[PDB]
């Protein structure tokens, strides 16, 4: 359940939030929603156990 | 009132300060429709 944010084009100013989500790009091709070959999901889960 | 924002879109959030005659002036919520109210 719990999540948090790895991947960001920029750096984040203090005290402020995002609680936005998409499918991160890094490469000239751009994702356009689709999570497949070079696009990854920013947000991921600890795994607590 | 004045409308503030980054790209609207309901992706990033935004701020709805505005004015009127009542005593509840300033009203601030994640909105979308307004983009060119009179």
């Amino acid at each position: 359940n719990y999540l948090y944010r790895l991947f960001r084009k920029s750096k984040l100013k203090p005290f402020e939030r995002d609680i936005s989500t998409e499918i991160y790009q890094a490469g000239n091709k751009p994702c356009n929603g689709v999570a497949g070959p070079n696009c990854y999901s920013p947000l991921q889960s600890y795994g607590f156990r | 009132g004045w409308i503030f924002g980054t790209t609207l879109d309901s992706k990033t959030q935004s701020l709805l300060i505005v004015n009127n005659a009542t005593n509840v002036v300033i009203k601030v919520c994640e909105f979308q429709f307004c983009n060119d109210p009179f």
